[PDB]
Order: C-alpha cells, then structure tokens, then sequence
RNA sequence: AUACUGCCAGCUGGGACUGAGGACUGCGACGUAAGUCAAGGAUGCUGGCAUAAUGGUUAUAUGCCGCCCGUCUUGAAACACGGACCAAGGAGUCUAACGUCUAUGCGAGUGUUUGGGUGUAAAACCCAUACGCGUAAUGAAAGUGAACGUAGGUUGGGGCCUCGCAAGAGGUGCACAAUCGACCGAUCCUGAUGUCUUCGGAUGGAUUUGAGUAAGAGCAUAGCUGUUGGGACCCGAAAGAU
RNA sequence: AUAUGUAAGAAGUCCUUGUUACUUAAUUGAACGUGGACAUUUGAAUGAAGAGCUUUUAGUGGGCCAUUUUUGGUAAGCAG
RNA sequence: CCUGAAAAUGGAUGGCGCUCAAGCGUGUUACCUAUACUCUACCGUCAGGGUUGAUAUGAUGCCCUGACGAGUAGGCAGGCG
C-alpha cells in the first residue's frame, strides 16, 4: 500500500486535440503541433492550445477590437492574429491597411479589411510568413460578456442576472428584492 | 559531414578528463572520510589521556525507515510521514538533523525506525537502491551523468560526490537529498531481531531511535 | 533496460567510481595505523572501576 | 438517440443510479411549484428573490402596439444610408445636400445618443428623440426633424 | 418539486391536453390540395383574374 | 422513533477532502466599508495624481 | 431549551482580570493603528461598546479601516471547507499591536543593515535564520569535577 | 596478543527464481601498439522426442479452502422478506417549455418550411413580407435613456517587439481577475437662463440603488446530462364521482 | 499537557511631498504615487504529487464500532 | 497452588492431550508464512516526452520514460449484443 498524497490516473483537465471534427481545423492542428514542437517559439504554442478552444472559449473578434489593437504603439505594422471568427462592426468609419490572420472572417469583416487594402489570410497562409509568430499581435474576444455567463454565481446580495423568461413587473420584482416586500436580496 | 573520429574523439576526451576529476575527488573524500573518523579517535585517546571525557559532536544525519504500514495513522503522524517523503512501510530517507527535524522525528517514533547511519550503509544504499527524481520521474542513478545533469549546478557530478553530500551533511544536501528518491527498501533478511516491531527499541521492539543499530538493521534491508 | 548494481558486477562499480580502482589495490579497506602509547590518566580508570 | 443516453448503461445494475436508499419515488416533495414557502424556500430565495408578492399597479386592456419604440442609437445611425451611397456621402460630407435618414421608415421609434458619429451633417427624421443624439447631431452639422 | 438554480416556468399542461394535440401532418398534404383548388378555380372563371 | 441527534463526525475529513485554502488575496482591496469621509477624499487625490503623472510624461 | 446567545459561555473569558479591574490605563488610547498593522484581539470586559464575539478573542488581524474610537479588522474565520474574510469594527480597549509583528521589522531593518556591512566586504553574511543545530563535539575536564556515582534509592514510606 | 563491536570498492565455496529487449549507436574496464570484455536485459554446447510426449478441455480422486442469491438494513448464511422449475414478455419513455456543456452554420444579425413557387410529388429545391429572439437599459409608472479622457487610471497579465556569446532589462500588452474612476435609468437632494408665476430643468452632488454602458454576440439546428408539467421508470391502495 | 490565532518580505523595505476637497497650528499627517538601492540566500525547516479558477450535475441527508475524554443510568451488546 | 466457587441436553485452553509441561514468569536464538515489502515479467490507466528519416511504415501512426491499480450509492469513458 501507498499512503496517495493526490488523486491517481488524474486527467490533464486541460484539452488537446479539438473536439471538432473538422478536418481542416485537424489540418491545423497538425501543422501547429509540428511548429510548437520543433520551434521553440512561444506563439506557436499558444496558437496550438488556442485550436483545441470550444466556441465559447473563441469569443469574436469585430473589426473595431482589431483596429483598437492596432492603435498600440509600434503595433500598426504588426500581423493581428485571431483563432476565431473576425465579425464585422458598422460602429467604425475607418479601417486601417493591416493584416488579419483568423480562422473565420465574415462577409462584411473580409469585406471591410480588403476594401482598406490589407489581406485577410488564414492561420496555415499566417504560419509560412511567420512560422515563430514573428510581428505577431493575438486578438482575443470578449469572453465574460456573454449571455450564460451572467447567471453564474448568483445568489443572496451577488447581482448575477436571475434565470427568468418573462420580463416586468410581477416578474420577480417583489418579497426579496425590495425592502417594502419583506427584504432585499 | 564525414563524421568517423573527430566528434567521437572530442566526447571522449571530454569524458576522460571528467573521470580524471572524479577519480581526484574521490580520491579527496576518502582521505577526508579517513582523517575524521581517525581524529575523533585521537582526540578520545587525549581527553583520557588527560583525566578527562571526549564528547562526540551530535549526529548531524538520520536515515529513517518507516516500519508501520499505511492503514490507521491519525493525521498529524500521517502528514510528516508524507512531508518526510515516507509513503510506504520499509521507505526510507535521510534527514538532516535539526531541531525543526527533529520535533518532525518524534511525532512519527510509533512509526519508524530510524539512527545514525554511517558511510557505509549510505554509499550501499546509494549504490543499491538509488533513484534520482528527474521530471517527476524516478530514474536508476546507473550513471554520473545522470547526477551531474541534475545537480551539477551545485558541483554534484559523481554518485559519490551524492554520497559525500548525504554522509557530511553540506551547503546543498536538500537539493542532493530531495533529488534522491524515496528509498525502497525490503524487509530485513534476517528479520527484526524482536518479536513484536510496535514498541520502542528501548522496550525490545523496534520503532523509535536505536542510534548506530539502524546500520545493521538497513543493511539488512538493503 | 536492466538496472546493475554495484558491489557486485565491478564493471559497473568502476564506471561509476573510478577509484575503486585505487581503494582495491591500495587495500584501503584494511589499511594499517602507526601506534604511540598515549596512557589515559589513572583516574580515568578509577573512575570506570568505581564501585 | 435512444443509444447513447445512460439509460443503456444503467442496464444490469439495480437502481437505474437512482440509488438504493432513497429511491425514485414519485414525487417526494410534491408537485410543480408546491412549498415554495414552505419546504422549497431555501431554493426560491437563493435563486428568485422577488418570486413572491405584488409590486406596481395594474394596466387593464394594455395595447402593446401603444409603446412601440424601437430605439436606434446614433452608432447605428448611418446603417440606415444604403451602403452604396454610404461611402459617398462620408466623403462629400457637406451641408446642402446632407442624406436624409428617416428612421422611422427603418423601423425604430426613438433615436438614443450612443454617440460617435462622424461629422458628416445628416438630417435625421424620428418620432422622437432624446437630448444627446439631437445634441451630437448638430455638432455633426445635421438636424433633427421631428415626423409624425 | 423545485430544485437548482432554473428559470420558472409555466407549461399548462395539467388538463387533458393529449386529447387535443393536432400535429399538422398534412402540410404537404393541404398544400396540394390548395394549389389544385386555386388551378381548377382559376379554369371555371377561365379569363378573370 | 429516536434517531441521532448531532455529531461532527466526519464533518473534518469532509472539509479536508478539497479544503481549507485560506481566501485569495489581491492587491488593492475594495474600498467598500472604509471611510466616506477617507473614500471621497481618496478619490480627489487619486485623480490629482493622476493628473499630475500625465503632465509630467505628457 | 438551548442558549445561544452572543455572550454564551464567556464567563472567563471576559472576566476581568486578578486585581486589574476598574479604570484602563490611557496607554491604550495613545497607542496609533494604521491600515496595515497586524493587531491582537482581547476583549476588555468593561468596555462593552465595540466588544468582538467570543470567536474572535485570541485572534490576530490586519487593520483595514479607522474611524473615531475603533479599527476595522480583517480576520480570516474557518467556515466549513475554507476560509471567509470577516470585517470587525472593534474598539482600541479589545486590540493590541502584535508584538512578533514588530519584532519581524526589526529583522528587517537588522537584515538589511548586515546586507550593507557585508556588501562593503562580501563575506556572505548569510541573513536565512536557522534551526538549531546538533551540538559540536566538546572535551569535558575532570579536574575539580569528579564523577559522582549515583544509585537507585531503596523504597521507604515517608509518612 | 583472544567467544565483542565496526569496517574491507577482502578472499574462497554450496543452492534457488528470472533471460524482458534493436536492420547500425551509450557509459566504462583490460596489455606499452591486430583488439577483447562479465560494459544500455542469454548465450554456447549436447541429448531425447516431430507425438497426445508437453499442453488445452472435461470427469473423478486427493490436499486445503468455499454458508444462498436478490433486497431493505448499522449489521444477513440467518430462526428477516421474494425465489419449486423453464420459455417468451417485462420496467427512466415521448412531448411543451427550458439550464449548463459541446458540435455546426451565419454573424449585429439570425431563423426558407404560416404561406407562396416549383417538384421525379408528404422528398428535394426556390422565395429582394412579416413575425420571434438578439442589437438598451431602468422605473410601479408617467418617463428618461448609455464617450467632453487614445472608451480612463492603477496591479497583474499570455503573446509579440532587441540582443549581448555563461547574472541579464526595457517597450506593447486587446482574454481575464482585483481596484479607483467616468457614462445611462431609479431614489434622495440643488433649482440657472426662461416663463400661459407655474411650468421648465444641470452642467452640482449623495457610506443610495439597477438583472446596465464603457469598439456588440447573438440567432438557429443537433447531442448528452439535468428541470417542470404531463400516465411520466414499472406494478400496487383504503377511497371519491357520473 | 494537548489543541488553537498571527508572522517569518519582491503587493517588501530606506528621500525636503507628487496628489487631496480628508487631517494638521503648520508640508503636520493619512492614503496612494513618480523617480532612486537591493536573482543562484527571494530573509526558518520539510514537502509540493503541476497552481489557481469556473460551470454543471449524481448519490447521500436511519448510521454504527475501537482507544482516549465524557454525560444520564446499579448497569447494559443501554441512551447521549 | 488450594478453599471461598451453585443450574439446568452432553462439551469444549479450538480439539487431542500435556505435569523438571505442551502450564506460569522471564531471557536467547533458530524456524514458519499475507493480496504487505524488495526485484523481475505481462495487462491497463494516468502523466511527461520523441518523431516531416532514405524509389514500404494514414502523426489520434510509430516510439521512449516514470508512476499508479480496494470499492457500495453514484458519475464518466471505451466497448459487446
């Protein structure tokens, strides 16, 4: 007998090989695990977990996260390097001649970088001009904005989004959440 | 890239003059191992001589063996029994001596057995059952190489360089000891020598402090 | 693949001490001391021979 | 599909991972919404406070077509110019000939100042208005009109 | 009866709701049935609109 | 029927299982239950520093 | 019935003390709290505006907050599997600073200045406390000190 | 110059179990120079037998061990309950509305399928209305409605932007967490120009409050799991009613 | 005695304020800061098996028995 | 050691039997054997890694290294029908 100090046959709790069947993605995949292994270069080890991310775990990126990014200083030249769907925001009037490395673009995302002047590329055309992520710039989406997110952790005086489906008064407004029907949260 | 002498010969070279280094080092040990044990001889031999007693320095190691299997320990024993890196019966580490070590010892004394080992049975035991963590890995020593790419940072590059590091108790001995992995040692082969092991050395058991008697009763189990 | 101890098989005890070499032909497992007759004291043994 | 629901799985072993000691009974705490004060108020509070009780005033025969007003924010403003006069217009960005975005006609009641709109004047026809998207509307140079 | 963190909700289903359930089956069927009316309805009226 | 009436038998080693970690600490705490009075004068001098910095790496 | 009230069971514990009751000495109200400083709790019997419950005495905490007669404390209490941040507006008569807390600056403060006396020289003043350590070897002389030799006593009564 | 103790990288024997593993490498040892070796795991030689001889199966005998399963239970072999035997049948389902997660498409949008048009006819294919959800919140409501800062400051922060040849910093930092601010609604205050003198409405605020803003993330489909109503995992009342 | 709180530092330490509407008689302080001085010892020991974090959901919510402490009871294979 | 010492079927230092014991107290050894310990093989699990090499070897392929394995209620996974 071993007196076990941890948990035996423990799972990494980490993922390795996307659960998507997508084969280009696998194609990806396998390209990005060759670079994170004969490279050295952190990018390509980021780029290579980042692949394996659920779709709630690739939030978008719009045009606008880009362009903001972009306004970083010595970053303008740089490549913006998102492993996800790049959207597109009608919010801005100008778009910048950069370079965007995404898996997806949307139509009116592609559409507003290439009328800039700049190329909307996929991240194996991203790896043969930067194979060690050389002037690279990683985008990542907003990822605590979403819907199901703002229920979680909700509970007495934690103001955390009730599950409700109706909407008003009479909707859980009442005994619990006013002083003048018994107490507050 | 012919590649027939030239990178073998330079490897060679190379690992010649290590062993050169680790011939000359052992060769400094065993003078030093020679002289100390010789000195503390002499200076009994004075104290005599002149009327009066030569008191020997405290051991400044242990070896500590757990004796007790894993089933019904209560917490306290149990967890210094895991900081002690005693998981299993018949594991065995060695401890600096200190007071902060030594309070540890005392609370797990129905659970071990342990003493004052000698250069002996630590160059046996290093010899027989070593095993270096390296990567979370228990590795054969089997090798110089292997010490000296994981603790040749702190000029460990021989099995005995270990070995001296463990026996006199130096600036990196918790970087040398914790490299070692958990000695797993067998049960002894001529036995306990006692009827019943959970008493006290003291009582005719076996557990506790019996304090140059763990080198018969580890080398037995080594 | 074959762990190989040491204390027996003296070719891997040489590979990992090149001094076993030295210790073995020197005999330094039985090495001898030179003698002088220092005396302890008489009340040193007084004292051990007390009643 | 039938076949890879734990249904399958629990086959050959007793409980149906119901557990044997408190089993799958009926309706062990009653049915639907029943206890909500009583025994399942330790869940109703923690996760719907306000469930109970009344909190306003009642609005009989309520018309929801009354108080339709979908909000357009000033961000959103120039969505409303089709896209192939957009470009144009951003460009040519001058009084006199300013497009003319009439909201309603989109599909929102109010126009909200979300702000950032570029200074091309653009005249701006709403139901209603609030004070800040009229406001950043005249320092673009554009007006709002007030329509019916 | 109430349990984990869950929105509330009402499905009125504790009449004998099973009795009227009408799954409309014939789509296709009343698709058909429709655009054949309206061919020999247009033939009977044959040059009115 | 009797039954058991209380006992923290177990209730340890149900607590130690993943337990005791003490609570995560941060820099800056909240200034929630401090002063008004050191809050809103905190506040002027937090944005006068501020101020300050930005002139001097203007 | 049961009694759980604030002041269960402290009968002891916010007993005064053995001839030390009445007036408290104005040292206490001269001593300063900063936010920051790591401060004792002991109930003050007399005092009972500001008092912490019975859990907290004997506990030590970091000040947080100071208003006109009293100091936010922060204490970490052990609710089931971890531990929750507790917030105490306790008056000064039931805190005093901690006294190893003071003392670990002063080892601050003589670390740093033997860092400065070896930095001019570099000869590893080695600030890291240690354990202390197994006894050196040493040469006990007889001369005026002979051995006396001792035996178990035989058993008597003595009553 | 010795029944004790310690050490020997001292010596000489006698037994047992194991032989894992490469189409080519390592670390070493041994003679002063063809190289050998017990050095990152067994080879050499010699027999007998190519068959039920070894072995698999099965029956018995022998040695030792072995209470009847399912169930409820702290506790069952129980002097607790079901079970004489066998076959076939026999018990977490489908739907409405949903939570988390995951996959897919499109993306500030999304959903063709009420319907229309077609059709090889319940398929498939097509449709430049509306409607649902999302894009705005907050208040009981009347109502009002989200940047004067590079969409802020501070801490951390992966990644990215030089190398100097063996201590080795600085710059940029969009996920995210902590924190101080700013904006919108509500509440409580100020109440300016102006004026059907009783309306109008802050730039000024407040240990107040919101399921908010602060360069959108959602919509749709499918799947497991979990929820509620349903006969609702299957069987089972004493009753009540027409 | 046993048990128990805290601390043993990089969010730490050493300058006439840099800010404030707080505070002071007062540049007095308080809080938060810019620049300066501190990687093999980063300020006890031992260990660390990867930290930290989130969502969601099952079963369970009859317990019982050693040693030691201990209550009621003569006691109990009793009750707590 | 004996008396004190009485319960109901026949009866239990486990049984036989044991009397300088095979009893009792103690000391010293030798010896026996667990699913425990040491070492080795094989299965699985988990972890950490290697591998874009020739006119043979899909890179969830091939391979290296270490540790670990009890399980009701229950969860998940890979499979069988």
């Amino acid at each position: 007998g071993i007196d076990h100090t941890s948990k035996q046959h423990k799972r990494s709790g980490h993922r390795t090989a996307p659960k998507s069947d997508n084969v280009y993605l696998k194609l990806l995949v396998k390209l990005y695990t060759f670079l994170a292994r004969r490279t050295d270069a952190p990018f390509n080890k980021v780029v290579l977990k980042a692949l394996f991310l659920s779709k709630i775990n690739r939030p978008p990126v719009s045009v606008s996260r880009i362009a903001r990014a972009l306004k970083q200083e010595g970053a303008a030249n740089k490549t913006v390097v998102v492993v996800g769907t790049v959207t597109d925001d009608a919010r801005i009037f100008e778009f910048p001649k950069t370079t965007v490395a995404a898996l997806r673009f949307t139509a009116g995302a592609r559409a507003k970088i290439v009328k800039a002047g700049g190329e909307c590329i996929t991240l194996d055309q991203l790896a043969v001009r930067a194979p060690k992520g050389q002037n690279t710039l990683i985008l990542r989406g907003p990822r605590n904005s979403r819907e199901a997110v703002r229920h979680f952790g909700m509970g007495p005086h934690k103001g955390k989004a009730p599950r409700i489906l109706s909407t008003g008064r009479k909707f859980e407004r009442a005994r619990g959440r006013r002083r003048s029907k018994g107490f507050k949260v | 890239a012919e590649q027939v002498a030239a990178e073998r010969a330079a490897r060679k070279a190379a690992n010649k003059e290590k062993r050169a280094i680790i011939l000359e080092r052992n060769a400094a040990y065993q003078k030093e191992y020679e002289t100390a044990e010789r000195n503390i001889i002499q200076a009994k031999r004075d104290a005599k001589a002149a009327g009066s007693y030569y008191v020997e320095a405290q051991h400044k190691l242990v070896f500590v063996v757990r004796i007790k299997g894993i089933n019904k320990i209560p917490p306290k024993p149990r967890k210094v029994l895991q900081l002690l890196r005693l998981t299993r019966i018949n594991s065995g580490t060695f401890v600096k001596v200190t007071k902060a070590t030594l309070e540890l010892l005392k609370l797990i004394e129905p659970y071990v057995a342990y003493g004052y080992p000698s250069y002996s049975t630590i160059r046996q035991l290093v010899y027989k059952r070593g095993f270096g963590k390296i990567n979370k890995q228990r590795v054969p020593l089997s090798d110089n190489a292997i010490i000296e790419a994981n603790l040749g940072k702190y000029g460990i590059l021989s099995i005995d360089d270990l070995i001296h590091e463990i026996i006199t108790v130096g600036p990196h001995f918790k970087q040398a000891n914790n490299f070692l992995w958990p000695f797993k040692l067998s049960n002894p082969s001529g036995g306990w020598g006692v009827p019943r092991k959970f008493k006290h050395f003291i009582q005719g058991g076996s557990f506790g402090n019996r304090e140059e008697f763990i080198n018969k009763l580890v080398k037995s189990m080594n | 693949v074959l762990k190989k101890n040491p204390l027996k098989n003296k070719q891997v005890l040489l590979r990992l001490n090149p001094y076993a070499k030295v210790f073995a032909a020197e005999k330094l497992g039985s090495k001898k001391a030179e003698k002088t007759g220092t005396k302890p004291a008489a009340v040193f043994t007084e004292t051990l021979k007390h009643d | 599909p039938s076949r890879f629901t734990k249904t399958r799985k629990h086959r050959g072993h007793v409980s149906a991972g119901k557990g044997r000691i408190g089993k799958h009974r009926k309706h062990p705490g009653g049915r639907g919404m029943a206890g909500g004060q009583h025994h399942h108020r330790i869940n109703m509070d923690k996760y719907h406070p306000g469930y109970f009780g009344k909190v306003g005033m009642r609005y009989f025969h309520k018309q929801q077509a009354h108080f339709w007003k979908p909000v357009l924010n000033l961000d959103k403003l120039w969505t409303l110019i089709p896209e192939d006069k957009r470009d144009q217009y951003l460009k040519s960005a001058s009084k006199e000939t300013a497009p003319v975005i009439d909201t309603l006609a989109a599909g929102y009641g109010k126009i909200l100042g979300k702000g950032r709109i570029p200074n091309v004047p653009v005249i701006v026809k709403a139901r209603f208005v609030s004070k800040l998207a009229e406001e950043k509307i005249r320092a673009a140079g554009g007006v709002v009109e007030l329509i019916a | 009866a109430i349990s984990k963190n869950l929105p509330i909700l009402k499905n009125h289903f504790r009449k004998h709701w099973q009795e009227r359930v009408k799954v409309h089956f014939d789509q296709a069927g009343k698709k058909v049935s429709r655009r054949n009316a309206r061919a020999t309805r247009a033939a009977k009226i044959a040059p009115r609109p | 029927a009797k039954s058991k009436n209380h006992t923290a038998h177990n209730q340890t080693r149900k607590a130690h299982r993943n337990g005791i970690k003490k609570p995560k600490t941060y820099k800056y705490p909240s200034l929630k239950g401090v002063d008004p009075k050191f809050r809103r004068n905190h506040k002027h001098a937090l944005h006068g520093t501020a101020k300050a910095l930005a002139a001097a790496k203007k | 019935g049961k009694s759980h009230g604030y002041r269960s069971r402290t009968r002891y514990m916010f007993q005064r003390d053995f001839r030390k009751h009445g007036a408290v000495h104005l040292s206490t109200y001269l001593k300063v709290y900063k936010v920051g400083d790591i401060v004792d709790i002991k109930a003050n019997g007399s005092i009972q505006k500001g008092m912490p419950h019975k859990f907290y005495q004997g506990k030590t905490g970091v000040v947080y907050n100071v208003t006109k007669s009293s100091v936010g404390v922060i204490i970490n209490k052990m609710v089931g599997n971890r531990y929750l941040e507790k917030r105490l507006n306790l008056r000064v008569e039931h805190i005093k600073h901690s006294k190893c807390r003071q003392e670990f600056l002063e080892r601050v403060k003589a670390n740093a200045a033997k860092r400065a006396e070896a930095k001019a020289q570099g000869v590893a003043v080695q600030l890291k406390r240690q354990p202390a350590q197994p006894r050196e070897s040493r040469i006990v002389s007889t001369e005026g000190n002979v051995p006396q030799t001792l035996a178990p006593v035989p058993y008597e009564t003595f009553i």
